């Protein structure tokens, strides 16, 4: 009963017995009412065949215990409910007092076969030990009624396995490829190990958004389809380390998907409510300072890739003008605020590794319009958090940085064709334009990951629409088809670019076009229903100052020392059974030549492989 | 590839055909109907009614206007594919084995058996089409010409048309191949002897330039029409009945099987009857695709080559559409002068 360290027994004893604790303590008519209660809350067990109400050294009786002419009732009953509650502390506290044949010293405890990070190496060891030359792993929905694996082999994708219907809906890769996300609907799974199985899975339904924390330790999932799985914690956060379920946080009307967001290091999540943002903390999902920051107006907000830092904003809001808020966490501290004045809209873009935030910012007149837009970048490395205001110009529909760098590229409407604007970091610092080209159909700006390439590309277009620029000094390398293109990828280390449609988006073409950095294409695979690609990742698994140095050890001229060598191996591939092989496919395409000559000749009839369109 | 498993036919399949654009399948079975199938799904768009006894082939011509078949009733019915209707019956002296269009649709071929007193045939018959809507306007009862058995073969068992109408190839029943010049009155042109029993089929490439033979002996030859020179061999250990080209790929399709008879087939051995993929220019065999509970009679791919049917001696037709990895699938010589190219 009363005192603060009782409990009941924490597991079942005895079968026979009802043990029932801080019952209705005794007092006028209260003893003989204990008794008038009991036989209607307890006599739905079966009669009351014992009962046993003692006291103890005088002081009030906190317990009781009831028998049954079944006795093994009492094991279920004291399971059946707990916690059933009449007047004052009386909140009736069930158990079964203790076995004396069975002890709980000791157990065999507990086995794991394997756990994620194996997979971790089946992403890592898989690419060394493969023959080929030389690229990345898929991840196609489309190849048949299956989700299906692929490598790339240079002369076509090899598919190594194609499995039906694997996903119910979508399928997403964890962050370094170590698990792969797939939806059933009922319940998520994280499918693991070399070869492919459930390793964890976790129960919630409704469910479409089904996303990682970067670092890969934690995954949310959330629920636009209320259920009664919900109720009505609708963002429940799942640790992919223990396998359990850490947190459900109530559900959402606005807006864009992660709706609630992790910090670089998954320390820290939060989610706005518009007069508030709430901080919540990793290990165990905690507020941060027992606290949530009472700030009003928020637009949006992005975290840094830097630790640890928010770039949030709020438009005018009544008394408060329009500002861009820099705030460190976890002291929680406006760190740098400018005030914007009057703005339709503006766009937060952190530098990849958070040295710099670019604000783009659309500016209004008394005509009430969108005017002009601003680019505007602060520095974070630098003394006092300076700002380079760069930017006055027309329409900017688009703005990009340079993947782990610091030049920038950006689109203009109007014109009546779409312009591009190039920029770069002057020797005697600032940021500033450094060149443009003639206007075209590009609507996305796509940069590699290796910084050098970037495509610019018209997604959503009937024809053309892929556009392809080298930097420094952004030259145009090349420009291609495809054919209602919707979706667009890059190689972790920017050597191959795919692209695809979608059945989602479009129906007139479906395809997945796979190109190599230079302007070469090297297919186009048309896919009956085609659903989705993604690319595993596959993040440089160290990098160091002399892995930086080598990268510059043939100075700039050409280099020779390793394509030539796989070249080579590529031209000893070629040799020895092949030989006969090769005679074999040469006598094959002059025997044909010579019967494609004489019926041109003799009938003029065309020969063919396959019926024509 | 992915299968599916056509029922309709209660009894042995016999022929199965793709048409010219590969959205309809076509067959027939030891059952006095002919069934008329969506290649896409399986599903059945409807029957052709009238036989009254097995029906032996079944063919589909370049329009999708009309199929021919020929019967163990002895006869071949003409029928309208849009309405399942019968058009034209001609009556036979023996059953009538085989029945196949010529490349235009203008004149079909019927295998005659050589049963009772009759020594066989390869009967051409002439429909006369109006060039616009392609409907027939003039059959004739005759047909314009008989290729009676010839002199030294046995009777033909398989025949189809090469490029252009301008050869009738045929198979016999004693192994050969003969071949019949169709401007020179389809007079006797050339022969080899292949098999050491007879042909159980006979089927073209895609330009009708070369045709591809099999035997319940085993073997299975390429062979060029212009020369008949033997281009390619393809040896197996198993009676075949059926043989194909496919186009995309450069592989060839084999299909029979032996009967089990007295020997006990266990669940796990159930299902096992396949079809042996070869590669065509490296006569080595590739893949072997499982399914049927008896022999294979009869194999056929699309002219699209994204699928192909094979009719079973248990009665279904199993349906199967092509994967990324079949497209893909290639020699390393192969990639290697794909990529050549650029």
């Amino acid at each position: 009963g009363d005192v603060l360290k009782d409990r009941p027994q924490e597991a079942d004893g005895i079968d026979s017995v009802i043990v029932v604790d801080n019952v209705p303590q005794v007092g006028p008519d209260r003893l003989e009412k204990l008794k008038n209660v009991i036989h209607k809350i307890f006599s739905k067990f079966g009669k009351i065949t014992n009962d046993f109400y003692p006291e103890e050294d005088g002081k009030t009786k906190g317990y009781i215990f009831l028998e049954y002419a079944s006795p093994a009732h009492a094991v279920d009953a004291v399971k059946n409910a707990d916690g059933y509650k009449l007047d004052k502390q009386h909140t009736f506290r069930v158990n079964l007092f203790t076995d004396f044949d069975k002890y709980m010293t000791i157990s065999d405890e507990w086995d794991i076969p394997e756990k994620q990070p194996f997979k971790d190496l089946g992403n890592l060891r898989y690419w060394l030990e493969e023959a080929e030359c030389r690229d990345q792993y898929s991840v196609i929905f489309e190849s048949g009624d299956r989700t299906s694996i692929f490598w790339n082999d240079v002369k076509d994708p090899v598919s190594i396995e194609e499995r039906a219907r694997w996903t119910e809906t979508y399928v997403r890769w964890s962050p370094k490829g170590t698990y792969l996300a797939t939806f059933h609907q009922r319940g998520i799974a994280l499918w693991g190990g070399e070869k492919f199985k459930q390793i964890q899975r976790f129960s919630h339904q409704g469910v479409q958004l089904i996303d990682f924390s970067p670092c890969e330790r934690y995954l949310v999932t959330f629920s636009p389809l209320m259920d009664t799985q919900d109720d009505p914690q609708a963002i429940i956060i799942w640790d992919i380390l223990t396998g359990h379920k850490k947190r459900g946080f109530h559900c959402e009307s606005s807006a864009h998907w992660p709706i609630f967001k992790w910090s670089h290091d998954g320390k820290f999540f939060a989610r706005m409510t518009l007069d508030t943002l709430s901080i919540y903390e990793t290990p165990s999902m905690g507020l941060l300072d027992k606290k949530s920051l009472k700030i009003s107006g928020i637009k949006d907000f992005s975290w840094s890739p830097g630790g640890n830092i928010i770039a949030f904003w709020v438009p005018e809001d009544k008394d408060i003008p329009a500002r861009v808020t820099l705030m460190q966490l976890p002291s929680r501290q406006e760190i740098r605020v400018r005030n914007l004045f009057n703005v339709v809209d503006c766009k937060l873009h952190w530098q990849k590794n958070g040295d710099y935030l670019c604000v783009k910012v659309d500016r209004t007149p008394k005509g009430t319009q969108g005017v002009v837009t601003n680019f505007e970048i602060f520095r974070m490395r630098e003394k006092q958090v300076p700002v380079d205001v760069v930017e006055m110009k027309e329409t900017i529909i688009a703005f990009a940085w340079e993947p782990n760098g610091s030049k920038f590229a950006v689109l203009h409407g109007e014109a009546p064709r779409i312009s591009v604007s190039f920029y770069h970091v002057k020797s005697n610092g600032k940021i500033e334009l450094s060149k443009m080209f003639d206007k075209q159909q590009a609507n996305t700006i796509f940069w590699s990951p290796q910084g050098q390439f970037v495509v610019l590309a018209g997604l959503r277009s009937m024809n053309g629409a892929l556009a392809f620029v080298d930097t420094s000094d952004c030259t145009v390398m090349n420009i291609a088809e495809h054919y209602m293109a919707s979706d667009v990828e890059w190689d972790p280390t920017g050597r191959y670019v795919v692209t695809s449609v979608s059945w989602w988006s479009h129906k007139v073409d479906n395809a997945y076009w796979l190109w190599t950095f230079q302007g070469r294409l090297l297919q186009k695979n048309n896919k009956d229903r085609f659903c989705q690609l993604l690319w595993r990742p596959r993040p440089p698994t160290l990098l160091s100052q002399e892995q930086i140095k080598q990268i510059k050890k043939d100075l700039k001229k050409y280099s020779k020392i390793f394509e030539q060598k796989d070249r080579l191996s590529q031209s000893k591939a070629s040799k020895e059974l092949v030989e006969r092989r090769r005679a074999m496919m040469e006598d094959f395409r002059k025997y044909g030549k010579a019967a494609q000559e004489l019926y041109v000749g003799q009938k003029n009839e065309r020969l063919e492989l396959r019926g024509g369109v | 590839m992915k299968a599916i498993k056509l029922t309709g036919h209660e009894r042995p399949l016999t022929q199965v055909k793709y048409n010219k654009e590969g959205d309809l399948l076509f067959s027939c079975s030891k059952d006095s109907s002919a069934s008329v199938w969506y290649s896409l799904n399986g599903e059945r768009l409807g029957t052709l009614d009238g036989h009254t006894g097995t029906i032996w082939s079944i063919d589909v011509d370049c329009f999708t206007k009309y199929c021919v078949t020929g019967s163990a009733d002895y006869s071949i019915k003409l029928w309208d594919v849009s309405n399942g209707q019968c058009v034209a019956t001609w009556k036979s002296p023996v059953p009538v084995k085989r029945v196949e269009f010529s490349p235009c649709g203008n004149y079909f071929l019927a295998i005659l058996d050589n049963v009772m007193k009759n020594p066989g045939s390869i009967n051409i018959y002439e429909i006369e089409r109006d060039s616009a809507t392609h409907e027939l306007t003039k059959v004739s009862e005759e047909p314009i010409h008989k290729i009676i058995t010839h002199e030294g073969l046995d009777a033909a068992t398989v025949a189809g048309w090469s490029t252009k109408g301008k050869y009738i190839i045929a198979g016999h029943k004693d192994g050969k191949i003969s071949k019949y010049d169709v401007s020179n009155n389809y007079e006797y042109v050339d022969s080899i002897d292949l098999h050491e029993k007879s042909i159980s089929d006979m089927q073209f490439s895609p330009d009708l330039t070369y045709f591809i033979t099999s035997s319940r002996d085993t073997n299975s030859f390429l062979v060029d029409v212009s020369t008949l020179q033997v281009l390619k061999k393809y040896e197996t250990d198993c009676p075949l009945n059926t043989a194909v080209i496919t186009p995309l790929k450069e592989f060839i399709i084999l299909g029979g099987g032996q009967e089990a008879k007295d020997v006990t087939t266990t669940s796990a051995n159930e299902g096992k009857f396949e079809a042996r993929f070869y590669h065509k220019i490296f006569e080595e065999e590739i893949g072997r695709v499982q399914g049927h509970f008896g022999p294979l009679n009869t194999v056929a791919i699309s002219p699209q080559g994204t699928s192909y049917a094979s009719g079973g001696e248990d009665g279904f037709i199993r349906l199967h559409h092509f994967e990324k990895s079949y497209f893909d699938f290639k020699y390393d010589v192969e990639k290697a002068a794909e990529a050549k190219e650029h």
